[PDB]
């Protein structure tokens, strides 16, 4: 790995004491995607600094792909010549909030619309006399479908008289039928 | 206000991704098309589907009640 | 339901095996809200009503769409859906005629089946710009006409790849023809 | 035009759908980030797998065509 080769050195000489702090700000970048600060912080210009933070991202990136386990970790840790007190917090930040870091990555969904809100309400009309008209209610279903590439909510309206909800539920068990037999 | 005009879904296993070797973790895609013409595509992850499915099983409940208190009302 | 049962037996007066035949290829295949374009000239070849066709294309419809759902393979399993008092002789009929289109529509059903925007032709380029080389990558995506709107279901992409990005792309599809092999290892 | 810039997939099986009760069919579903113009693009494609290995065997052949120059 020719290119590590610089960032093994500049991250072996960073202070050890504000590294995990760095670490759990890149894991929560890393569930979706102040540099001032860290530029003085960590003595690093720009372009310099940069090579940290994608090293340390695409170790990350690298470890969830495969689910690697912490002795698997500083197993590839130390053959690429970094010095264990780094390897040591690598190994603590992950073997913490690894599993929830993979999750999320299982969980991210590809496409761009995704339901994110259900709200349900109930309309009811009433009926005092001998027969005014003998009329149902009908319930209406709030879809909050995230368009992720936007983050704007469609929030769609869909309406339903308890002769068709019946139907559809009829559909989401059979969709469970289905999401069951993957057992 | 629309009705559902078509309501369609495929079940999918995802296997892997650009970003993980063994995913393994299910979604359903829905699609519907509407009265007034309108259609959407979204695709639900399980946990968002048991509450969606368990909402529907309520509002059931209610008013399948409400219908049979019109029969207590009739008596 | 009893209705569909009863609306089955207008095909007893149908003029060939072939209208039955054809009768349930196309209830299968048209959609549920689509299927009343046949109505006046199904309505002509058994010499019923169109409220009686509707109910009819319906009974086919449903039936057809159930049988490919399960899978139906035997003759038991789709005879065990008709009644004790259905006429044998065309339960018979309809059950070798599912049997002889069950793979097909359980086929034509999954060409149909919901996904994103599909991919249905593609094509390429390389070109030496002013010098260095670049590929335009050319695909024609089809999209459900039900959700595109009144914008055309099939739309064409164009895209710039240079030779880094090139790189980048095949990696991709690198990793995806291995991740194709290491299913369900260990 | 519309230079790529990244990509990502989705690879699985489905297994079960509206039409049918059990699949088993197998899709490849590809998000293409695009540019132009310094605004962003998300293209979203879904393929079979004859359609991915005919799509990288496609991509191959611009690999020999392209290292042939410098």
């Amino acid at each position: 790995s020719p290119s590590m080769k610089k960032a093994v050195s500049l991250i072996n000489a960073i202070d050890t004491g504000r590294f995990p702090r760095l670490l759990t700000r890149i894991l929560q970048k890393l569930h979706l995607k102040e540099e001032e600060k860290l530029q003085a912080a960590f003595s690093l210009e720009k372009q310099d600094l940069h090579l940290v933070l994608e090293t340390i991202s695409f170790i990350l990136e690298q470890a969830v792909y495969h689910n690697v386990k912490p002795a698997a970790l500083q197993q590839q840790l130390e053959n690429i010549h970094l010095r264990q007190d780094k390897a040591e917090a690598f190994v603590n930040t992950w073997s913490s909030m690894g599993q929830e870091t993979v999750e999320k990555f299982r969980q991210r969904i590809l496409a761009p619309c995704k339901l994110e809100t259900v709200g349900w309400q109930l309309n009811l009309q009433m009926a005092h006399s001998a027969q005014a008209k003998l009329k149902s209610p009908q319930a209406v279903l709030q879809l909050g479908v995230n368009n992720e590439d936007s983050k704007s909510l469609e929030k769609v309206l869909v309406e339903f008289s308890h002769k068709e909800l019946f139907d559809f539920y009829n559909k989401l068990e059979t969709i469970q039928a289905q999401l069951d037999s993957l057992t | 206000l629309p009705h559902v005009a078509d309501f369609r879904w495929r079940v999918d296993v995802a296997i892997s991704t650009s970003a993980l070797a063994r995913s393994l973790q299910p979604s359903v895609l829905m699609q519907l098309k509407l009265s007034d013409g309108s259609a959407y595509r979204f695709e639900v992850p399980t946990a968002k589907f048991q509450e969606l499915r368990y909402s529907v099983a309520l509002v059931l409940k209610e008013m399948a009640d409400l219908e049979k208190r019109c029969e207590r009302r009739l008596d | 339901t009893a209705e569909h049962f009863a609306a089955l037996q207008s095909l007893l007066k149908a003029s060939s095996k072939d209208v039955v035949r054809q009768l349930c290829q196309e209830s299968f295949s048209s959609s549920a809200l689509g299927l009343k374009k046949l109505l006046d000239v199904t309505c002509s070849s058994l010499s019923v009503t169109q409220e009686e066709a509707e109910e009819l294309l319906q009974a086919l419809h449903r039936l057809t769409r159930l049988v490919a759902f399960r899978d139906l393979s035997s003759a038991e399993a789709i005879l065990a859906l008709f009644p004790e008092n259905f006429h044998q002789n065309l339960k018979n009929l309809l059950t070798k005629i599912i049997l002889e289109h069950v793979s097909t529509w359980r086929t034509e059903a999954q060409a149909n089946q919901i996904s994103l925007p599909r991919l249905v032709d593609l094509d390429w380029r390389v070109d030496i710009k002013t010098a260095v080389p670049t590929c335009l990558l050319q695909m024609k995506i089809q999209e459900d006409p039900s959700l595109c709107g009144d914008k055309p279901s099939i739309s064409a992409v164009t895209v710039e790849l240079s030779k880094e990005t090139l790189d980048t792309m095949l990696d991709g599809l690198g990793r995806i023809r291995d991740q194709l092999s290491a299913v369900a290892s260990k | 035009i519309n230079q790529l810039i990244d990509m990502e997939w989705k690879f699985g099986v489905t297994s079960g759908s509206s039409e049918l009760e059990k699949v088993g069919s197998i899709f490849l579903q590809l998000k293409l980030v695009v540019k132009k113009g310094n605004q962003t693009e998300n293209v979203y494609i879904e393929l079979t797998l004859p359609q991915f290995y005919s799509f990288l065997h496609e991509m191959e052949r611009v690999r020999t065509s392209m290292e042939c120059f410098c």
